[PDB]
């Protein structure tokens, strides 16, 4: 739990190393330090999040903390916005071939989000070097 | 003979049809072939041949005698609009210069035009051809910049004038305002795209040195909240490519930044009636997000003034400011912290370098984001909301302390007038680091400051280290002794006796020999390497000797205005102008700009009877006047019409001396009786202060 | 004869003409005449002459002969197009009517027309018309809508279907979205502008009641911080005009609310299409700044449904919430205090009356302005941050607690399934202001309850007291014992016995015996003062028994609802639809608009075999299944599509219920192994909650 | 000082009655009961406002106090805008004679501050019944 190349990454790779499954394992978060919740934990392996290491113990992030954090980091390092045509120009690489999380939940956007964004000619913003959309359920009235 | 089976021109081609055509009295068919092969773009590929394959010298000659008849100047003139639309759709569909390098033979042939200058072509030929050639791949950019930086200084200026005069005319002619914008035209964005083009010739054309850079620059970390948001997400490996920088800079490989000397002055780039008419508020959002067809100028700087760029840095600074504002409004809300929108210093009069040292020194430690929140200066002991008033008065007091000689921070040059580092001075780097933030944060909280540096500290500030021919100024007697030195006629190894080992005086007054390089003592100067001792001396001078002073003060520096774009807008030269400000006082500019309430009109009795006061204050107190009521000795960016002083009427007549509101330069004026009065109150006023 | 020397037409001037053109075969005169003098404003002022100048009998019986041959029609639909834009240019700038009342003969002429309700008038003829009559003067339309009231039932829906069809083509033929505004359209505003008139002559024509209102809304006073800046002004003597009161209101003094049975029913003036391309948003903006030819439909609100008003309501409640959160970010900054935005409410499950109500009256007196807030509901013991789950559950959790009939303040009649006030409680005024609160804390934060009350009591939360005629929904048996006492033939006064004092049972079930004039048992029953007793024991029934009880009911929903356009949008009729929802539950549109997250799409292998469980749910279980969603048993204002559901996956197939998220009207669906699994967790989840 | 058809409204009428000037006058401020400066005395006598009796003593406002209060009364009290035509028909009067305040200091706006709100086509906001504009002082960039 101390080498990168060693510990895991990611919710599953994890849940072997305990013997547990994804259906009773217990996380903490690494803000907040309290319990994440059975949809938490779900969201968590849904988002393709990677787990923090701090004193070698496994550490995820809850839903509050992890919408805080990226708003404050969509405010605070703000680079600039593109579009999908001119960012898949400045990459020469499809829009698929990208990793582009949302700008509230840091979900990887599915194609059809993407498509989404290019046929309504939506901005991809730039936070600190790390591309971001806005999925489907961070984008509904 | 038909001549109606020709595809291509070449010099001798042409000089046989004009030789048989001179003898006739038509000169028709030369028009027909000039109009039928220069009004396609494949005839002009093939035209001409002999990493360009066309001759300069052959087109150059051709077109003396082609333009002498005025007929067949026409031909060129309506052969360019017939041409150019169709070079704008096939360079932005057909996907040409890759498939042959030979399509860029196209402009080369079209910009040799001696008549493009004429005012004869700025209504529909020039504006056409400039929207085709704004839209070449960077490949063919690169290397048509490279055929031009081989061009003279006169070549050069010809080139820029051909396109100035294009911006300015459809800024002339057209109305642009806060509706209009420049930004959507689809003329002059062409044109300045186009004349970016002969700019980067003229800083490749002249003097570059690229290899005598700076350390790169210490990147702050960022809060620990960014650096777990950043495991999370699984890219806190790679880290972000840096600065934005402009596209054309990386295919040439060269920057202004290197550009010593070049073949023209980078200030007659400047676009003065395109300055007028930007509106640079929106002009800064289409810098930021992509908009579908506006273009910012702010990607190209070099054309905009020291007062428009200094708009757009603000707009930056500003921008930032405000994301700070909405991060401590959410702090409070969803974790019920405290507000506190501003980077708040409270500091004594008798120790403000010591007070501001260990809080500015503590923040940029645990929250290295508050120093991009607005400057709060309070004073301990003084109750009052700062507005820009007490920020004012902090940034004259710090700057007039650190510079005190007996600190022993920096030595006084009373010929010159200029402040250096003093390399003697050790454990004083946190200072260092000091009197760099507080340059950053002038920048960034919009306050002029009174500092006196060699331009080599702005050279060095933005990544330049110092050369010999930066010493002129910074060292001015070891230049003249130095020079000397390399323009002796005679023999340099006997009729002196300098070594390779120089000698220095210190505070104590004990000469240290330093040796550039393993032995100098055990080396003399010969003519071989008369050119290698003046290349350290000034090294060590610049670079060496100050190395860790300079290295705190340029950390500092750089903790305010890493993400500004302060590097990409502006030069060495022009930073100078920006942390200070200008010293003319045109006092007929303030009163132009001047604004009165409280009852005060521009035409009323003492409001008349006070310019004519100011009007005949002497130069000394001109600047009495403005630190009363500014704050500051100096005039802003520009001038003093951007200081928009404000006189308010301050009760009826009085023995009260007038007082000042220096946070929005406002003038509080009692209605006295009488002028002189008034003369005895304001002398009182600015001289006690 | 030329007839070239006529400039106005009476009944037998033109029945003369059409005689003597009969015996020919032209016919064509009469085109020229019809085509001269109807094209003409100042002819077709003088025409036709006998508060109105132009006898309606006489142009009736013209139209039926002229409009007998089809080329003689086309003749009125051009000469419409060449008069209308005269009479637009003209009552814009000439300033006509005030010279002389005859100018409103043109349009009467007109409006009589047969055919204009004929699709060929839909083009250009009818469009620029309403143009016409749009810029009339508020003079001239309260008398020409006094004209019109005179009309029957047949009549006023043919006038009214000319103007619906025009709205309907100008909106079906063009394409609007949010870049091509509804509003700015100068064909619809001018059609609806115009379909206002027939509204308010539909008004005035129907049952108008004015003197049985309510006493005057008791206007809450301002908070001191108000008052004391209104010393200041010195405006303090004056108080606001009131409410924004329809200018057409104020010409006729006949306002909706007066109407009780018009000859029209009010729901026919919906135009549907139109409200399917409006965007509220937008029109909210236009309602409140005046922007410069923008017209917003919600100041002909009879036009929109409930779901677009419903929009236009929302809209205003939520800029007042979030004004309230920029007040307290100042009082934070410059005050100094603590940030809340919030209406908070700390209440116990066990004591929701008692908790509520000591928090609500507190806030009514120290800050009148926090119900203004947003509603944030927690209980005590439990912790969650409330995004609207909780404030469902309260609004749902006090209206079941306070409709108890143990608690004595409403009665149930198991017939009706109706609850009406309860003269019998006393000192429970300050509950009744509670349950007013929640009445408008329930429409301010947007939830809706599940209340059961006569149509009467919204009408008197309206302002209009209750009439005889509003007996039969609050007391059914009472009014049919009071019907048949006006409806018998024969005498009255000796058949029964009954005088003027009337006997009522109480709670003790102590008979009490009311007089309604000073002396009851002292003065029979006759046939002059038949119809008095009626219009007495009625008024006591509704209005006198319960007025204390209903006076706090009332002052507290008008603490919540004072500055809504709630007054302005929404007759009493449609106040009961706000405040609870449609019981239809349509569950083929919450299919339609229900969207997936979390791995579920509209076509998946569970997706699938869970909407075939819901479309077999009995009435009793798609309730179940609503309130265990959404929080209410009820469907919200429209039906179930806008109830924009959320079905999200929840891990794999476990043995775990399914957990919903009523905030957001989320289901957390587990991806159980097959469908009957599916059931039984489903059933079991929303059996138990 | 306490029947208000007596006692003074305006500054000037309530310096005769003690006794002093608009020069040497000590006031209080309604809201932080903190001095009024000497400019801020020539301010409220220059605003056209009037004086506040509170348990028998004359009050006044500061800066500060008026314009935080203008502020929020702004906020939470605006009904309406319209434009300088409309209200000039609304009240069969020229904008002249009407009393229209800055929104932000209670200034009576000029008839040259009127003029330039016709002429920029600014509009004039209803404030629970109080007319509002915008001096020319609140109004420089
Ligand atoms: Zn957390
Ligand atoms: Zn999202
Ligand atoms: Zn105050
Ligand atoms: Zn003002």
């Amino acid at each position: 739990f101390q080498d990168p190349q060693e510990r895991p990454r990611k919710l599953p790779q994890l849940c072997t190393e305990l013997q547990t499954t994804i259906h009773d394992i217990i996380l903490e978060c690494v803000y907040c330090k309290q319990q994440l919740l059975r949809r938490e934990v779900y969201d968590f392996a849904f988002r393709d999040l990677c787990i923090v290491y701090r004193d070698g113990n496994p550490y995820a992030v809850c839903d509050k903390c992890l919408k805080f954090y990226s708003k404050i980091s969509e405010y605070r390092h703000y680079s600039y916005s593109l579009y999908g045509t001119t960012l898949e120009q400045q990459y020469n690489k499809p829009l698929s071939d990208l990793l582009i999380r949302c700008i509230n939940c840091q979900k990887p956007l599915s194609p059809e989000e993407k498509q989404r964004h290019l046929d309504k000619k939506q901005r991809f913003h730039n936070i600190r070097g790390r591309w971001t959309g806005r999925c489907m359920s961070c984008s509904r009235s | 003979i038909d001549f109606k089976d020709v595809t291509y021109l070449t010099e001798e081609k042409v000089y046989e049809i004009l030789e048989l055509c001179r003898e006739r009295e038509d000169y028709s068919p030369l028009i027909r072939v000039i109009g039928r092969v220069f009004s396609s773009a494949e005839a002009l590929v093939q035209s001409f041949r002999k990493d360009v394959s066309v001759d300069i010298d052959a087109i150059r000659r051709v077109y003396t005698r082609l333009l002498s008849n005025e007929k067949i100047e026409t031909a060129f003139l309506n052969a360019l609009v017939y041409l150019s639309p169709n070079v704008e759709c096939d360079l932005t569909y057909h996907n040409v210069y890759s498939r042959d390098p030979n399509y860029l033979n196209l402009f080369i042939i079209v910009m040799e035009n001696r008549n493009l200058h004429s005012p004869e072509y700025l209504e529909m030929a020039l504006p056409l051809f400039c929207k085709a050639m704004s839209k070449l791949p960077l490949a063919a950019q690169g290397k048509l910049i490279r055929l031009w930086s081989k061009y003279n200084a006169d070549q050069i200026r010809r080139m820029m004038e051909t396109f100035q005069q294009l911006i300015t005319y459809k800024v002339i002619s057209n109305e642009f305002n806060s509706r209009n914008l420049v930004n959507d035209d689809d003329a002059i964005v062409a044109a300045s795209k186009c004349l970016k083009m002969v700019y980067y010739a003229n800083v490749v054309g002249g003097e570059v040195d690229t290899n005598h850079n700076e350390e790169d620059d210490e990147e702050p970390i960022p809060e620990s909240s960014e650096l777990t948001l950043q495991e999370l997400l699984g890219e806190e490996r790679r880290n972000k490519k840096g600065p934005r920088v402009d596209p054309l800079e990386t295919e040439l490989g060269v920057k202004t930044l290197d550009c010593r000397k070049p073949l023209i002055p980078f200030e007659e780039f400047i676009n003065e009636p395109l300055n007028e008419v930007l509106e640079m508020d929106k002009d800064y959002t289409f810098f930021k997000v992509e908009t579908e067809n506006k273009f910012s100028f702010m990607t190209c700087p070099f054309i905009l003034n020291a007062v428009t760029k200094n708009l757009g840095l603000y707009y930056d600074n500003r921008i930032r400011m405000y994301s700070e504002r909405r991060i401590t409004v959410l702090y409070s809300l969803v974790q019920g912290q405290q507000l506190n929108p501003y980077l708040r210093l409270k500091v004594r009069r008798d120790h403000i370098i010591d007070d501001a040292l260990v809080r500015l020194e503590m923040i940029a430690m645990e929250n290295p984001a508050d120093l991009k929140k607005q400057l709060y200066v309070e004073f301990e002991g003084e109750q009052g909301v700062d507005e820009g008033g007490v920020s004012k008065e902090f940034f004259q007091l710090v700057v007039e302390e650190i510079f005190n000689p007996d600190i022993g921070m920096f030595t006084y040059d009373e010929s010159t007038k200029l402040f250096w580092f003093n390399p003697s001075s050790f454990e004083t780097e946190g200072q260092f680091t000091l009197i760099g933030i507080v340059l950053g944060l002038a920048i960034y909280n919009n306050c002029i400051l009174d500092v006196h540096f060699p331009m080599v500290v702005y050279r060095k500030l933005m990544g330049k280290k110092g050369t010999f021919r930066d010493l002129g100024d910074s060292h001015p007697v070891l230049y003249q002794s130095l020079k000397d030195l390399l323009e002796y006629e005679g023999n340099v190894e006997d009729d002196m006796m300098i070594t390779f080992q120089i000698s220095q005086t210190d505070l104590f007054g004990n000469p240290m020999m330093y040796d550039l390089k393993e032995n100098g003592d055990k080396i003399p100067i010969t003519n071989e390497n008369r050119k290698e001792f003046v290349n350290l001396y000034s090294d060590y001078i610049l670079n060496k000797s100050v190395e860790k002073q300079f290295k705190a003060f340029r950390r500092g520096f750089h903790m305010v205005t890493n993400e500004s774009p302060l590097k990409y807008l502006f030069r060495p030269e022009e930073i100078e102008l920006l942390i200070c400000g200008s010293r003319n006082l045109d006092f007929q500019a303030l009163e132009e700009t001047t604004e009165y309430d409280g009852g005060y009109t521009r035409d009323s009795v003492l409001i008349r009877e006070f310019w004519e006061i100011v009007h005949s204050f002497t130069d000394e107190q001109k600047r009495l006047f403005l630190q009363f009521t500014t704050g500051t000795d100096r005039a802003p960016v520009g001038g003093l019409g951007k200081l928009k002083m404000i006189i308010a009427k301050n009760g009826p007549d009085t023995e009260r001396l007038p007082t000042s509101h220096t946070a929005f330069n406002v003038l509080l004026l009692p209605e006295y009786s009488s002028k002189e009065k008034l003369k005895e109150r304001l002398l009182k006023a600015i001289t006690y202060a």
